[PDB]
């Protein structure tokens, strides 16, 4: 599997979800630009948001969505936000898709 | 050679033995019935060469000896076309068998009886009876997986084994193999034959739901089965099949159990975007779930996500859905059991609940 | 454009409208429906480019307005292959559509709405309504004697005519001529339209359970069917149409009087011995009798007897029997009347006990 | 298409043996004018035709596959018994139809 990704550690952590939603908007061109050069229609299996805490623990996960948008990655992220970060700080704010796999096309043998 | 048979007495009989028929006849006889009346009887036979049918049929009204071969097709259709009830006289007539019925009248080309081929006789080693209903569980359950077209002629065909008192079928293509074991109740010796495909296929046209049971001959070189008043023959194929039990998964691990039926709707939801050719799914085994993937060429993809039981290592296995579909709607049980062990080897399917059948499917790779 | 719509609010538009999609596609849109969110209504749009199927759905659940087009086999497929009572929510993100019920989804390739053939606007001239069971029997009636690749571009296809209270619908294809017509209880003006062959198709699958009535609107160059939430509309064919008044043989003095299903079955029985290619068979008409033969290149021969109601001149004449017996399935019906001139002649076939439909056929040589 | 050969008799026949002489007599000579156009002899009907002293006649026939003497004597003694009406025979005609030619030409409608 092929992922592209970005991510930013902040300066310093953030406890906020503002600072999160600015975050994600400076890093969602940049994403777009690293996945523009290997997939130019944007297309993509998979896309997600990674927020890694002040303890070192991450939470990240990818949903289904065929493109690699921002809007549905802001959602995600308010929803990872809520929920996941338990009043902790955020250290590191990620982007990423997965690719669509390449065809299988190799069927193998039971080697009779 | 005449006799007089009332319409319905002939019907299925004439179906039965058009089974070997199929088609596009190579020699001209081929597209024949034998009929011959001896006695009180009256034969109709249908071959291929490889194999045949034969259908006897009383007959209570005046008849003659004598023994002509008729185009099956017209001359079914000529009796199937004819009222119910009707009283279908025939004669034969130099060349030509007449076939009169009220006021229709019928001269069918015939080609002479003496010249339709005999899969000429032989000794059975074998012989046990059973259910119809058991030999068609055991071939359905496993003839979706036999070859068609493979070189490896013997892979194009049934492997039938007596065991002990029971019987089991084996069919493989290479890619996936099926086996089924069922007990007889009859205490049999250790044999195996192959039967061709066609031979399989047709001795399924021949069960029925049936009262009679099914009374097997088993030749050297031949395969009989004797239900009511039909009598098929197949050739069996020389060759050796492949011992089954060097292709099961040595070690398989890990286990899955699901529901079949939902596994089966989830793999026929993602098939809609598999790659049209080459049918690749993903599968991915994690604690209690399976995901299952699919996308093709036109960059579409579709993603499936049931609970299962498994508490085994995270993996992923690719595989042809429709080989996967194959066993699961030969199963068409409650709850399945997946056994694996990586992504490159095959892996083994049974119903959870019974161990009559199993199943080996080998992956596509990731 | 978004909406969610339980599972069985879809299937059946979506079979509708996926429809005018016959064979493989010529351009890739062709393979696709349109989908419209506005206002509380979901349209769903298939088109050949001739002819184009709308279903409306009304939408209960939230939605937002929008368009695109996607496959429709594959849209219909997951559709179909969700659990009976799935909810189905459809958005649609970019180049793709997402589909996505319980833990199944799906992502579809689009095209845009914009470039989706929209049949262009255009008014109605004549309208009707009628039983859509009406419609069917006329279409029904009458199809099977359409052309199909005549160069006579006017006869690949039928024509609807009103006039009066009645609707009459003409088919033919030089060797035969169907012509059936029934009243529909409203003054209608006279009018009359060619609609093509595969429109006609298209409006029979529309046509099914026959409670709806059908609303038909004609305009200048295009038919409207309308039955419930389905739109169907088709162009229509230019040219200049036969005249089946002229078709009709012009004094059929020899009358004969059957038995439909006697004679059907008669003339079925001697086309098993007619030629495969040419399907020629020969009546005889005598006093109250018809013979019918058959022979073919293997010089097997059928013969058949009926007792008829017949007392004009005794004639021959010979019939491509296939064309019979397409009459008189599409008569079904106790007797049958035929009306004859001579060997060289059409004959003219229709029901004895009615004069809705009338069949010409063209006999060939003796 | 027919071929037949007939004897026409001195003086009439009245009785079934003769009758069934003289069909034994014909069959040879249909036999041999059928070779010539058929040699395989198949058919699409044969019958008999016997004319009677009161300058009436009848035809019987039916479909059978090949020239055959058993089902013509067969046919001739049906009519023979249930025709003759105690008449004299003066004539015994042995026939044959020939199966038709195949038809190919469909006519249209000149639409």
């Amino acid at each position: 599997h092929h992922h592209v990704g970005v991510e930013r550690t902040m300066a310093e952590d953030i406890h906020h979800w503002s600072e999160c939603e600015a975050i994600i908007e400076r890093l969602y061109p940049e994403l777009e630009r690293r996945l523009a050069k290997v997939k130019p229609d944007l297309l993509i299996a998979r896309q997600g948001v990674k927020l890694k805490f002040d303890d070192f623990q991450q939470t990240t996960q990818e949903h289904v969505w065929p493109r690699l948008n921002k809007a549905d990655l802001i959602a995600t992220a308010r929803k990872t936000w809520d929920e996941r970060r338990g009043g902790r700080g955020v250290r590191l704010v990620g982007l990423h898709v997965t690719l669509l796999d390449p065809q299988m096309e190799r069927q193998l043998v039971l080697g009779l | 050679m005449k006799f007089t048979v009332e319409r319905e007495h002939l019907l299925k009989p004439l179906q039965q033995v058009s089974g070997p028929l199929g088609g596009r006849p190579t020699l001209p006889i081929l597209g024949n019935l034998l009929l011959q009346v001896a006695d009180g009887t009256l034969s109709l036979t249908g071959t291929d060469l490889e194999m045949e049918m034969v259908a006897r049929v009383a007959l209570v009204q005046p008849h003659e000896p004598g023994a002509t071969t008729v185009p099956a097709r017209k001359f079914f259709d000529i009796c199937r076309g004819l009222p119910e009830g009707a009283e279908i006289a025939v004669q034969l007539e130099g060349e030509r068998m007449l076939v009169r019925s009220g006021r229709s009248r019928f001269s069918l080309s015939t080609l002479p009886a003496a010249d339709f081929p005999n899969l000429d006789d032989w000794q059975s080693e074998v012989e046990f009876t059973l259910p119809q209903a058991t030999m068609k569980r055991l071939i359905e359950a496993t003839q979706f997986s036999m070859a068609h077209q493979d070189v490896r002629y013997y892979l194009n065909g049934m492997l039938f084994e007596t065991e002990g008192e029971e019987l089991r079928t084996v069919a493989t293509d290479g890619h996936r193999l099926a086996v089924c074991s069922m007990p007889i109740g009859q205490s049999l010796p250790s044999h195996s034959v192959i039967v061709p495909r066609k031979g399989v296929i047709e001795l399924m046209r021949m069960l029925d739901g049936g009262d009679n049971p099914l009374r097997v001959q088993i030749g050297s070189n031949n395969i009989r089965a004797h239900v009511g008043d039909f009598i098929f023959t197949s050739k069996l194929v020389d060759g050796r099949f492949p011992d089954y039990r060097r292709v099961l998964p040595k070690n398989p691990d890990k286990h899955l159990e699901a529901g079949c039926d939902l596994l089966k709707q989830a793999f026929a939801r993602a098939a809609i975007l598999s790659n049209e050719k080459f049918r690749g799914v993903r599968l991915y085994v994690s604690e209690n779930q399976l995901k299952i993937t699919a996308n093709n060429p036109e960059q579409e993809e579709a993603e499936e996500i049931l609970d299962v039981t498994y508490s085994g290592a995270e993996m992923e296995i690719g595989f042809n859905v429709s080989y996967v579909l194959d066993v699961l709607n030969a199963l068409k049980c409650e709850n399945v059991r997946m056994m694996l062990t990586d992504s490159v080897s095959s892996v083994q399917i049974e119903d959870a609940a019974s161990q009559s059948a199993a199943y080996v499917v080998m992956p596509m790779r990731l």
